[PDB]
């Protein structure tokens, strides 16, 4: 709601407060020194005031070279207040199908969840790599037979265009 | 920023639009910072492509790694020291002005899995897991390679293997006790947490400043004044809040740059101290490098560096 | 394989392309800020001077000066921080040039993934590309090992390698490449006896 409590105005959701206001206190403020509590002017009831649920919208997508299908992430907003709905740590992720199978991270979601296009968009808990139990014992050594030579390419920035703004 | 500077106000947002993209290059810079932090994390921890595991029978030389290797009974498969480190070391009010906090991509359980894989690899394979397929090698023989690396013959190790294992065990116990006792030991991470808490608390507290306006409350300004006067008072508030936000972002970019340098040092130490054996003096601890162990910590990494240090003195005469 | 990988994968040079894109965006944003009013009645300086007399023109121009100067200061600050990161990258590239190209490094994963043999510099737009040649172990084979050999009651230790468990035939081989050799007094040394070392296999030694 949009409220006006004896001149105090703002937008938010009104809930019952558990604050122990003293008989003379009419409203409260947070550490930020903004209003966060009000005593109702007609019934001497104490209300807590918080703003209405909000959050960023991120679009999870493969490139337009491949598909025009997208998924939308409402960051840190519960699935219920949002209006293939998948709840995760970052929030409610709608349009991506959740599958247990883990894969390499393609599009990161956050908190261990990554997304990829596999065709459709899927969401999953990321794999950290293949498992490899080492055959350890107190008396066993492995030694390479045929060996290989590998060439790795490393690319580093060195300079940037030298602009001059009079 | 559209919430930090003109929160829940369409008229204010329309006035802010007269300043173009200052609001979008600051948010772009902060998005870049978040991406940069995730990049720093995987450069530090995602240096092994396989998650290595130790055998069920932890017979690793009489050297007790139970302290740094994960304990299954505790939920989070952290080491005892790692659990100790994590135990040792407004968001609504902030969010309400549009300054939210994004979760890290890698949770503590995956960071624990990376540190577990790196430590298990070091223990069961020496440095071979970091340069190709992991070879298995007995831990005592691995110790023999590290002794040869520091210029000490293998026989010193084999003749004194029991004392070396006992001295190692007490050094590990000493690390556990030192971290458990001294609260200031993790000051390097606590100062970063405090600097970010202060930066956010200062930025948020700047919203209580008038900046020359008759009132700091945007709803009160719009509730009291009509457009011909409200535009000047709001413009004054826009100037003050935008300057404070620009200062905040600049402070985050410089602090992030220092964190980036620290991340490069941590990644270099991970590769050179953990995935190998370094001959660089005082790079990986004070002494002659034998091996190092990574440990997970809140927003950071802790290295346990095992070094060889000469003790008792005895004089001899020499000749060329 | 390097030629084909670079020819095929467009994103391979993302590290240089992101820098080019960041500078293009910084300049495009700075230039686009000139179309902003910053509170003035018009973004065009010629239009302000053509419609208003000097006493008022001074207030509207001062408003434009404040907005354009703040945008330029923001640009320069962004270039100083980006330049500082580029400076750090340049120090890393110069260190890699000296240590990877003008020598042979023993620092693991500094100059590519593997055991460093050599590196090659290559020119690139506003940057450098390094081709790192590394040695990587491939095929696996299991052997049983032992810490020492007890010959005449003395403990023999290898100077350079690790003992291989043929089955019938303990041999010593260089650590990173299987090359078994006959156990002799020329590839082992003697220190102490077999009574203290944990695991000695008492195999036979030869005195060529
Ligand atoms: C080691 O591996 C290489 C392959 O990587 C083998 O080389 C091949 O040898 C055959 C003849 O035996 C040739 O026909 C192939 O063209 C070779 N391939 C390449 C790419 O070199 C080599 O034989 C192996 N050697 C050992 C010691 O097993
Ligand atoms: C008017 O306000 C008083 C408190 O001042 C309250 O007790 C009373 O019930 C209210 N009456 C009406 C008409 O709501
Ligand atoms: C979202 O709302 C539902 C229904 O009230 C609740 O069961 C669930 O726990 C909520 N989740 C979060 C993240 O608060
Ligand atoms: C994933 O695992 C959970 C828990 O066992 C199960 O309820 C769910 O049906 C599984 N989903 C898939 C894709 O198999
Ligand atoms: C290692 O330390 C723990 C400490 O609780 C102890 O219980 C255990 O017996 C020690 N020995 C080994 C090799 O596990
Ligand atoms: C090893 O050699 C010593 C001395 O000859 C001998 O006493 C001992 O029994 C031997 N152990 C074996 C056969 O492994
Ligand atoms: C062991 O040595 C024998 C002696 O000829 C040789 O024939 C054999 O290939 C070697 N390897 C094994 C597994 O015995």
């Amino acid at each position: 709601v949009n409220f006006n409590f004896n001149g105090l105005t703002g937008t938010g959701v009104l809930t019952e407060s558990n604050k122990k206001f003293l008989p003379f206190q009419q409203f409260g403020r947070d550490i930020a020194d903004t209003t966060d509590a009000v005593r109702d002017p007609q019934t001497l009831e104490i209300l807590d005031i918080t703003p209405c649920s909000f959050g960023g919208v991120s679009v999870i997508t493969p490139g337009t070279n491949t598909s025009n299908q997208v998924a939308v992430l409402y960051q840190d907003v519960n699935c219920t207040e949002v209006p293939n709905v998948f709840q995760t740590r970052a929030g409610c992720l709608i349009g991506a199908e959740h599958v247990n199978n883990s894969y390499e991270c393609d599009i990161p979601i956050g908190a261990g969840i990554c997304a990829s296009y596999q065709q459709s968009i899927i969401a999953y808990t990321m794999s950290l790599g293949a498992e490899n139990s080492v055959a350890y014992s107190n008396n066993s050594i492995a030694i390479p037979t045929n060996f290989t030579i590998s060439v790795t390419t490393e690319i580093l920035p060195v300079s940037m265009t030298k602009t001059s703004v009079d | 920023c559209t919430m930090y500077i003109c929160g829940d106000s369409t008229e204010c947002s329309n006035l802010l639009l007269q300043y173009g993209s200052f609001c979008t290059q600051l948010n772009r810079a902060l998005t870049g910072i978040a991406v940069e932090q995730d990049k720093n994390t995987q450069e530090v921890f995602a240096q092994v492509k396989q998650i290595y595991k130790t055998p069920p029978i932890k017979d690793f030389g009489g050297f007790n790694f139970s302290q740094i290797l994960p304990d299954p009974s505790k939920p989070s498969k952290r080491s005892p020291i790692e659990d100790l480190l994590f135990n040792k070391v407004l968001i609504c009010a902030q969010k309400f002005n549009g300054l939210t906090v994004l979760p890290p991509l890698l949770t503590d359980e995956m960071i624990a899995q990376y540190t577990s894989a790196l430590l298990a690899g070091t223990i069961t394979s020496g440095w071979t897991f970091g340069a190709g397929p992991a070879l298995q090698i007995p831990f005592p023989m691995q110790m023999a390679y590290r002794f040869n690396g520091i210029g000490v013959t293998q026989n010193v190790l084999y003749e004194n293997q029991k004392l070396i294992a006992n001295q190692f065990n007490s050094a590990i116990g000493k690390i556990q006790d030192s971290l458990s006792s001294t609260p200031s030991a993790l000051g390097k991470l606590q100062d970063v947490v405090n600097q970010n808490a202060q930066a956010l608390n200062t930025l948020v507290k700047q919203l209580s400043s008038n900046f020359g306006a008759i009132s700091s409350v945007l709803n009160d300004i719009l509730s009291r004044l009509d457009p011909p006067e409200a535009e000047v008072q709001i413009d004054r508030l826009i100037t003050g809040r935008l300057q404070s936000l620009q200062t905040y972002v600049t402070q985050q970019l410089i602090r992030a740059a220092e964190i980036r340098a620290s991340a490069n040092l941590a990644a270099t130490k991970m590769s050179e101290c953990v995935l190998g054996q370094s001959k660089r003096v005082d790079f990986c601890g004070k002494g002659y490098h034998l091996m190092s162990f990574p440990q997970s910590a809140p927003h950071g990494v802790v290295f346990l560096h095992v070094t060889y240090v000469p003790a008792q003195e005895k004089n001899f005469t020499t000749a060329p | 394989k390097i030629q084909d990988s670079l020819s095929s994968t467009p994103s391979a040079l993302g590290k240089l392309q992101d820098v080019v894109n960041q500078n293009a965006q910084a300049l495009n944003t700075l230039v686009k800020q000139l179309s902003s009013n910053f509170g003035a009645i018009s973004s065009v300086l010629n239009d302000i001077l053509s419609r208003l007399d000097p006493p008022e023109a001074e207030v509207q121009i001062d408003r434009l000066i404040t907005g354009r100067l703040q945008s330029l200061q923001t640009y320069v600050t962004q270039q100083l921080i980006r330049a500082a990161e580029i400076r750090a990258s340049a120090n890393l590239a110069a260190t890699k040039m000296s240590e990877c190209v003008l020598g042979q490094s023993k620092r693991v994963d500094f100059c590519g993934k593997g055991y460093h043999l050599m590196s090659f510099p290559q020119s690139a737009p506003h940057g450098v590309v390094f081709l790192h040649v590394t040695y990587v172990p491939a095929q696996e084979k299991n052997f049983t090992t032992a810490p020492a050999i007890c010959h005449d009651g003395k403990a023999h230790f290898p100077r350079e390698g690790v003992f291989v468990s043929n089955g019938t035939h303990w041999f010593v081989t260089q650590r990173n490449f299987y090359e078994p050799q006959i156990i002799t007094t020329d590839n082992t040394f003697v220190s102490g006896n077999c009574d203290v070392v944990i695991g000695i296999v008492n195999n036979t030694v030869y005195d060529p």
